[PDB]
């Protein structure tokens, strides 16, 4: 889609978990780095990187 | 007057006004335009030649954000890419209602993008033939694709309506940035009614950390 209420929920997901960045675990981590991956896809470039 | 710059061209309309910021690609926009404007000025154009180029007076250093059409209006260009001074066009009265209830402002006169703090509106073709999209296409194939990258080298986002009219676009620029290709205003079933790019494009903004843009700033009241 790229333009979805979806793709705005996902990116603001992303939002959130790139402020705090403060883990507790492997699944929280591997969300925002295949949030990263899904964005750098759908929009080619972004501003952050996986960590 | 002061940031403002003139160069000359052998076919109308014989002279460009740029922004400094433009400076770099000028010089081959001059020997591109010589070679296509006689052959492109035996149409009646939207916009007029006199019109064509007025989009370089704008500045690039504060653009965070360029919203691109494919081509002008094909009547009543006024050679600022979305604009209707009279709020006629369905494309800018589409885009106003969007605006609208994203930012709840119920009364209002009308709506440009060229007002707005860090956007720059722009047609990816500068002309066509009157009445006729994509008229043009042929001859400014070379220079939109000069003009286009020497945008996104300034811009965080480049929001494109029309999918069919950008599928590949990423094709035409070198290097990256942040892309997003949504719907024309005019298309079936109302799908720019539900698409969220001007939401989306402030998201994508904040994750790189620029501020976001304030879309109600376009309004005319």
């Amino acid at each position: 889609a790229m333009t979805s209420s979806a793709d705005l929920t996902n990116l603001k997901e992303l939002l959130s978990l790139y402020k705090s960045l403060r883990f507790s675990d492997s699944a929280a981590i591997e969300k925002y780095n295949s949030l990263v991956e899904w964005g750098t896809s759908t929009y080619w470039k972004i501003g952050v990187q996986k960590v | 007057q002061d940031p403002m710059n003139s160069v000359t061209v052998s076919h109308a309309p014989y002279t460009i006004t740029y922004h400094d910021d433009w400076e770099p690609v000028m010089s081959q926009l001059v020997e591109f335009y010589n070679e296509v404007a006689s052959w492109l000025l035996r149409d009646e154009t939207s916009p007029i030649p006199d019109k064509f180029f007025i989009q370089l007076k704008q500045p690039l250093r504060n653009k965070r954000v360029c919203v691109c059409g494919i081509d002008p209006y094909p009547k009543d260009g006024t050679g600022v890419p979305f604009e209707s001074p009279n709020f006629t066009k369905k494309s800018i009265k589409e885009i106003a209602s969007s605006i609208s209830r994203l930012t709840g402002v119920i009364d209002y006169k009308g709506y440009n993008l060229n007002i707005i703090d860090g956007v720059i509106p722009w047609n990816y073709y500068l002309s066509c033939k009157l009445g006729e999209t994509k008229s043009h296409a042929i001859y400014w194939d070379k220079i939109s694709k000069l003009l286009l990258q020497h945008i996104t080298k300034h811009v965080s986002v480049l929001y494109c309506l029309g999918k069919t009219d950008f599928s590949n676009i990423a094709a035409k620029l070198e290097s990256p940035v942040t892309t997003i290709v949504g719907y024309h205003p005019a298309a079936r079933d109302r799908q720019f009614e539900k698409d969220r790019s001007f939401e989306i494009i402030n998201v994508l903004l904040e994750l790189d950390n620029k501020v976001p843009i304030n879309w109600a700033q376009g309004f005319i009241y």
